[PDB]
Order: structure tokens, then C-alpha cells, then sequence
């Protein structure tokens, strides 16, 4: 007969999607690390996974924010963000000079480019700060094979009244079409990135929560027009999860490059870690963007629907929902006559409803589920999924 | 503000320890991402740096001058100092001290440096090693006649004569006077002894109509000495 | 060690002209490398950091570019204040090891100006001392090459007198000189007439300023 234990085959795969868990960060700002250098307080990136297609952009200027810093006799809208180029074994660095560099190591020859890049520029400490938790984030471009490092840690500045309605530094972050081949890295982001963080945006697939034995529509989400996917992944990246809490001085800071000033620029001496509307579905067709703060479970099969979340790429879209999940993982459970708690598949008959299944128009894997059957958890209020009352105590 | 002032200008003798101070105003020693440095300029030629010293206590050296190389900083009296032991005629030049902006990297076991340049310096304080004593320079005026008189431009000086070791200190009316003034590099006599001119040209049709005091300052040997140049 | 050589070790140009100062390395530095410029009697300046990072306050005539082994300080626009020796150092290396080139010094062109000549007799508190010393001042000319010659009674000396010239004036570009004939006080009271003949491409013919005792 069915199990009375509860089973999700949707939980390895939904890990990577649980930012919280998985990230730990902020995504659109990320200052979720504490570091004192030489007296003085830092707040940098620390989110686990890398953030593909954000960069910086500063408004009322055309100079990227790849360039280096801005010091010395010119303005400090002329620069960006980056180190100085001044020591072509620091910043920045091609995927060509970073492998001869590390030929030697063969731990550092195993990461992959990305890791590789976040691996190299985290690496260094400054010659003050050898006992410091300070370390630089990095932009590795996919596109120009090259890994640039960040001078300074501030991602937005876009509060002061002198921000509001052209000669100032303001800038936010952004996933701009010039930045879509870019990947912004923390410090910590997992060399396994590829494996347990988001990349690619999910086709004829949407999040959903799992209850009991099927993937259901989150309740709870916010509605936003949307023309394509990218325009659903920027609207999303820029409700995500945030860190985010005189202009004269911090100019002459710059202009007497002043370590001290420079790196504590635009940052107030709280933390998402990770929570935050993080995630969307795309409609294709109705062209619209339904992002929600909840973790999502598991996906749904709809052929209209692409799920991307704020760390995800802007467009690579992997179109091949796993359709055996169900089979198999029924399959799996059988060697636990007692059948698993799934009520999906695209076998009809290896569901066994007490009635007919009922296939889902919209399913690319023509699944057949089973809605005829004792359901022990339902969705209470703000997306959490709970077990039912009379059950509760039973588990 | 910033200000550095080295120690003032003097005499070592041959094998004996150099010492030298340099005093930081409008601004602390204490300031991350600096080092205190000590640069050095023999006569007539080019610059070579010494060593530095960090606020914590940290400092690099030249590692051809390591061995007699010693620095150190007072964070309570925003000093930092030099000792150069052994010295020999070789050693004698201008010292400066001066602010670097400094700032290194490392990684797997080797450091790279971003920053170590010299955004500013002292004024120089002029060592001359040598066994010889200090002697104090005689003050001669180079009074205005017409044997000083070119076209409508009069001159007058000031002959500082008979000192060592270099330097000199020259002003006209204690640093008012600068507009047409030359000061002359001196010149070694055979005595041993340095000797130099500093005059300065006035219109002729000005002469009686202001006073022309030159003021002299020979430091190794505290003379200073104010003498009236009077037609 | 890093050792850089700088080039040419003099250069001399006209006010708005454009000069290029080289600087190598022995070996590749990247781009750790500044720009310094020395005035006489003065300390250095710092003009550029990172090669071409140009620090704050200093003129934007002032450029530097290069990379490697190879690298330039450009004047846009010779200014007469800019006669000064140029410096290039590297800082390559961590702990810091850092050299400096030999300099270029930058003269500036300008017409040629015939000295004004002024003689001084000796000082009557110096003849109490057994001294007396005679300065010849030329100031204000152009180029530099001048001859001295001291002559006491129609004939020459050698030996007993000493010279030195000035730098470059920051306005007009010209130099001064100042010699000193000593004799003793004995000497110096046995003759009566004390001059300074002076030759200089400006002058037309040699100019002699002299005075006798009394």
C-alpha cells in the first residue's frame, strides 16, 4: 500500500535554489562579512555562488566599472572599480597567464576557469593585513577570458540627496547587457559552483513547493510585466536580497589615493544573508514575471514557463526538464507493495490513483497526476508549506 | 599640511654612526598605507634609496646597505629616524626623508608591490663625512658703485667666505627680498675651506631707496650673521 | 637589482615644444614605475605613479606611458619653469627594493644675451684681515660658455682665482656667473689697476670692467 513517510525527489536537485542555505549572502548588494584592517572597519562580499551578468553601473558616465580606480589629478567618475593595473601579476589577469601562473599546482590546475579567477584574486593579502578577513571580490569575463579584481567593495551609492535629480559618483548594481558575459565572485564562492549554485534558467519548467506528493503553485507571488527573460532576471536581481544599509572628503581621498579612504568609500560603518525575492517564473507567452521571497521545492512542467532566479545567467536556458525524475525515484522507493507518497509521473499506471490520472496539458514529459488521494500537508499563509493539523502531531 | 624637516645639515667622521631625525607635521606616522623612507643624493648625482620604517615597527632596507642600515619611528613624537654605521666618504649627500605610499600583495608564498613611490619629501639635509672641524664663514659686503652699475641695473652682494663644511644658508632682508637675487654654488679653495657669492641687482635708478640686509646662517657651526650692504 | 637608464642625459628645447624623456628597465616591471622632477637645490616632485597615473596637482603637460622595459615622460608643452632633472624609479619587487634612473636633465633654448659685467673690489673689513678678494659678476646671459680672464697691470693670471655659475633662471632661461681673484692684502696694495675681461658670443668685442685702488 502507499508509505506513510513523506518523500520529495525534487530535494538534491532543489538544492542549488535555496539561496539561504546555498548562497548565505546578499545578491544584489553582497556585504555579508565583517573585516578590520589595521584598525579601521570593512564590510565585504561573502555569498557563496557566483552572481552571473552583475556589474556596476555608474550613472552620468560611460567609463565601465572594469576600469581601475580613478587616483592622482583626474575626477573619480573617470575610473571604476577595479585594482589598479599596475602589477600584471595581480589585477587583471587572462585565463592564459592565470594557468601558466599556477602550471605548477595541481590542486589550483583542477578548478575551473570561473573558480580558478575567484581562487587567484581571493588569494592575496595585503602586506599589512596577513591575519585579516579582508579579501577582494573579482569579476571574471567569460567573454574576454580575464579575471579583474575589485579595489574597493561598494556596490551602491545611490542615497545621498546629491544621488537625486551628474559631476558625483553614483552607481548601482545592475544586470546591464554589457555585463552578461561578467561573473561577480565574493570571496567565498565554491569552487563546486557549477554543481550547487544556480547558472542556467530553467525552460519548460517553474518553481513550485512540493506537497505531498506533487509540485504545486506558490501561492503567494508578485506580479511584474516582463518582455523576455532577461528583462524577468533583471526586474528579479533587482528585488533580491540585499546588504545594503562627505563627497568632498572621499574625492580627496581619491585624488591622494589614500588606501584608507578609497576601500571605505561609499559604505556606512543590515545582512540578508541570502533571504530576499530571489526567485522567478517567466511567462513566455503572457509575458509576464512572477518573483516570490520563498524557497521554492521543486518545478513544475509548463511549456511556457522559464524559472530564473537573481544569481542565475540572463538568458542561457537549459530546455531539458528531467522527466524521469518521478519514474526513477518511484522505482527507488519500491525496493523501501509499498509504494512511495508521489502522486506525478509520466507512467500512468505506476502512480495507481484510486481514480483516472489526469494529465497536464501543459506537461513537455506528458505527466499524469494523482489528485484522488489523502493529502497529509497543504500551504498555509506566505508560502509555507506545513502538515496538515491531523497529522501534525503524527510526524 | 604635511610637513617633514630633517635634522640639520653637519659633520661625521670617518667609521663613526650617522644619525639623523626626520620631525612630520600635518600628519601622523600612524597612517596605514605609508612608510617613512630615508633617500640619499652624493653631490652631482643621482638618488638612492636607504630604507623605510612602518608604524608597526616593520621596515625594508636597501640590501646593499642592510648590514649598516637602522631605523625607527616614535609614534608618541610623529618622528622617525636613521643610523647608517661605518661611514665613509661615500656616504656623504644630501639625505632626505619623505612620505611613501605603500602597498604590497601576496599570495602562494610571494608578494607583489602595487604602490612604493615618494609623494613627499623633506628639504635635504647635507652630510659631509670628513675628519675635519667646523669653521664659521666671514660676512664681506659687495657694496653698489659704479664699478655696479650696468645700464639701468645696479649690483650688490654678499661674499660669505672661508667655511666648511657646506652648506649655507643665504636670505636677503630674512626672505623678503627674492626678485633678483642669485646665490652661486661655492667653490673649494685650496685651504680646504668653501667660499660663495650671493648678489642680487636692482634697478640703479632704486638704489638709495631701500636697505639690502643679506642674512647668513652656517648651521654646522651655529653662526648666523646679518650684514648691511651700503653704497 | 633593477637598473634603469634614462636618455638622453641632457635635452634642450625651446618653451612650447615637446619633449619625450625615455626611461628602460634592465627587466620587465610592469607598470611600477614613477616620475620625479628635481629643480636645483630642491627635493624631488613626484609628476606620475603606475607609469601614467599623473599625481594630484601637477600640470597635465606632464604624461608618462610605457610598459615592461620601456617608458616615457612627455612634456606636451616645454614650460621655462620646467627646467629641472627628471627621474624615473621602479618598485617592482616586494619587500620594496626600488632605483632610480640616472635623470635627464631638460635645459631650455632661448636667445642669445650678453652678460652685464659688474666688478667688486675688495671689502675695506676684509683688507683688515689679511685678504683681499675681487668678484667679477656676469648675470643674465645666454648660453653658457663665458671666459673670464682676471688681469692685474695688463697681465693675465692663472691660478688665483675661482668660479662657479648658476643654474638656469625659471623666467628668462639665462645664467649668472660669479669668479673671486684673491690675492693677499700685501699683494694686492702693491698694484693699482684690477680687471675682468670677459668674452661671450653676445659680446661684439671682449668687455673689460676695472677699477683702481683709491
Amino acid at each position: 500500500e502507499r508509505s506513510t513517510r513523506m518523500s520529495n525527489p525534487w530535494k538534491a536537485f532543489m538544492e542549488k535554489y535555496d539561496i539561504e542555505r546555498t548562497h548565505s549572502s546578499g545578491v544584489r548588494v553582497d556585504l555579508g562579512e565583517d573585516a578590520e584592517v589595521e584598525n579601521a572597519k570593512y564590510r565585504i562580499p561573502a555569498g557563496r555562488c557566483p552572481v552571473f551578468g552583475k556589474g556596476i553601473v555608474i550613472e552620468n558616465s560611460a567609463v565601465s566599472f572594469l576600469k581601475p580606480v580613478a587616483t592622482g589629478d583626474q575626477r573619480l567618475k573617470d575610473g571604476g572599480f577595479a585594482f589598479p593595473n599596475a602589477n600584471d601579476h595581480i589585477s587583471p589577469m587572462t585565463l592564459e597567464n592565470l594557468k601558466a601562473r599556477y602550471k605548477d599546482n595541481v590542486e589550483m590546475m583542477k578548478l575551473n576557469d570561473i573558480a580558478l579567477c575567484r581562487t587567484h584574486a581571493a588569494s592575496f593579502v595585503m602586506a599589512g593585513d596577513q591575519n585579516s578577513n579582508y579579501r577582494h571580490p573579482a569579476v571574471y569575463d567569460e567573454k574576454e577570458k580575464t579575471c579583474h579584481m575589485l579595489y574597493l567593495s561598494a556596490q551602491e551609492n545611490m542615497g545621498p540627496r546629491y544621488c537625486s535629480p551628474d559631476a558625483v559618483f553614483c552607481f548601482k548594481p545592475d544586470k546591464d547587457e554589457s555585463f552578461e558575459n561578467l561573473v561577480y565572485l565574493s570571496k567565498n564562492v565554491r569552487n563546486d559552483w557549477d554543481k550547487k549554485c544556480p547558472r542556467k534558467n530553467l525552460g519548460n519548467a517553474k518553481f513550485g513547493l512540493w506537497v505531498d506528493g506533487n509540485c504545486e503553485e506558490i501561492p503567494y507571488v508578485k506580479e511584474v510585466e516582463a518582455k523576455d527573460l532577461r528583462e524577468c532576471n533583471r526586474i528579479v536581481f533587482e528585488a533580491s536580497a540585499s546588504d545594503q544599509p562627505d563627497y568632498q572628503k572621499i574625492q580627496q581621498g581619491f585624488r591622494q589615493n589614500n588606501r584608507e579612504m578609497i576601500k571605505s568609500a561609499f559604505l556606512p560603518v543590515f545582512k540578508s544573508k541570502g533571504r530576499g525575492f530571489n526567485w522567478a517564473n517567466f511567462d513566455s507567452v503572457k509575458k509576464k514575471c512572477y518573483i516570490f521571497n520563498t524557497k521554492p521545492t521543486c518545478l513544475i512542467n509548463d511549456k511556457n514557463f522559464i524559472a530564473t532566479t537573481a544569481l542565475s545567467h540572463p538568458r542561457e536556458v537549459d530546455l531539458e526538464f528531467p522527466c524521469s525524475i518521478y519514474k526513477d525515484e518511484i522505482e527507488r522507493e519500491i525496493k523501501k507493495i509499498v509504494l512511495p507518497r508521489i502522486f506525478i509521473s509520466n507512467d500512468k499506471e505506476s502512480i495507481k490513483c484510486p481514480c483516472e490520472p489526469e494529465h497536464i496539458s501543459q506537461s513537455t514529459c506528458n505527466f499524469y497526476v494523482c489528485n484522488c488521494v489523502e493529502k497529509r500537508a497543504e500551504i498555509k499563509e506566505n508560502n509555507q508549506v506545513v502538515i496538515k493539523e491531523e497529522f501534525r502531531d503524527y510526524y | 599640511q604635511l610637513q617633514l624637516q630633517e635634522s640639520g645639515p653637519g659633520l661625521v667622521k670617518p667609521s663613526e654612526t650617522l644619525s639623523l631625525t626626520c620631525t612630520v607635521s600635518g600628519g601622523s606616522v600612524s597612517s596605514p598605507g605609508y612608510y617613512w623612507s630615508w633617500i640619499r643624493q652624493p653631490p652631482g648625482q643621482g638618488l638612492e634609496w636607504i630604507g623605510d620604517i612602518y608604524y608597526r615597527g616593520s621596515s625594508n632596507q636597501n640590501p646593499s646597505l642592510k648590514s649598516r642600515v637602522t631605523t625607527s619611528v616614535d609614534t608618541a613624537t610623529n618622528q622617525f629616524s636613521l643610523r647608517l654605521s661605518s661611514v665613509t666618504a661615500a656616504d656623504t649627500a644630501v639625505y632626505f626623508c619623505a612620505r611613501s605610499r605603500g602597498e604590497g600583495y601576496c599570495s602562494f608564498g610571494t608578494c607583489y608591490t602595487l604602490f612604493y613611490y615618494f609623494d613627499y619629501w623633506g628639504q635635504g639635509t647635507l652630510v659631509t663625512v670628513s675628519s675635519a672641524s667646523t669653521k664659521g664663514p666671514s660676512v664681506f659686503p659687495l657694496a653698489p658703485s659704479s664699478k655696479s652699475t650696468s645700464g639701468g641695473t645696479a649690483a650688490l652682494g654678499c661674499l660669505v667666505k672661508d667655511y666648511f663644511p657646506e652648506p649655507v644658508t643665504v636670505s636677503w632682508n630674512s626672505g623678503a627680498l627674492t626678485s633678483g637675487v642669485h646665490t652661486f654654488p661655492a667653490v673649494l679653495q685650496s685651504s680646504g675651506l668653501y667660499s660663495l657669492s650671493s648678489v642680487v641687482t636692482v634697478p640703479s635708478s632704486s638704489l638709495g631707496t631701500q636697505t639690502y640686509i643679506c642674512n647668513v646662517n652656517h648651521k654646522p657651526s651655529n653662526t648666523k650673521v646679518d650684514k648691511r650692504v651700503e653704497p | 637589482e633593477i637598473v634603469m637608464t634614462q636618455s638622453p642625459a641632457t635635452l634642450s628645447l625651446s618653451p612650447g615644444e615637446r619633449a619625450t624623456l625615455s626611461c628602460r628597465a634592465s627587466q620587465s616591471i610592469s607598470k611600477t614605475l614613477a616620475w620625479y622632477q628635481q629643480k636645483p637645490g630642491q627635493a624631488p616632485r613626484l609628476l606620475i605613479y603606475s607609469a601614467s597615473t599623473r599625481a594630484s596637482g601637477v600640470p597635465a603637460r606632464f604624461s608618462g606611458s610605457g610598459s615592461g622595459t620601456e617608458f616615457s615622460l612627455t612634456i606636451s608643452s616645454l614650460q621655462s619653469e620646467d627646467f629641472a632633472v627628471y627621474y624615473c624609479q621602479q618598485y617592482n619587487e616586494w619587500p620594496p627594493r626600488p632605483t632610480f634612473g640616472g635623470g635627464t636633465k631638460v635645459e631650455i633654448k632661448r636667445t642669445v644675451a650678453a652678460p652685464s659685467v659688474f666688478i667688486f673690489p675688495p671689502s675695506d673689513e676684509q683688507l683688515k684681515s689679511g685678504t683681499a678678494s675681487v668678484v667679477c659678476l656676469l648675470n643674465n646671459f645666454y648660453p653658457r660658455e663665458a671666459k673670464v680672464q682676471w688681469k692685474v697691470d695688463n697681465a693675465l693670471q692663472s691660478g688665483n682665482s675661482q668660479e662657479s655659475v648658476t643654474e638656469q633662471d625659471s623666467k628668462d632661461s639665462t645664467y649668472s656667473l660669479s669668479s673671486t681673484l684673491t690675492l693677499s692684502k700685501a699683494d694686492y696694495e702693491k698694484h693699482k689697476v684690477y680687471a675682468c675681461e670677459v668674452t661671450h658670443q653676445g659680446l661684439s668685442s671682449p668687455v673689460t670692467k676695472s677699477f683702481n685702488r683709491g
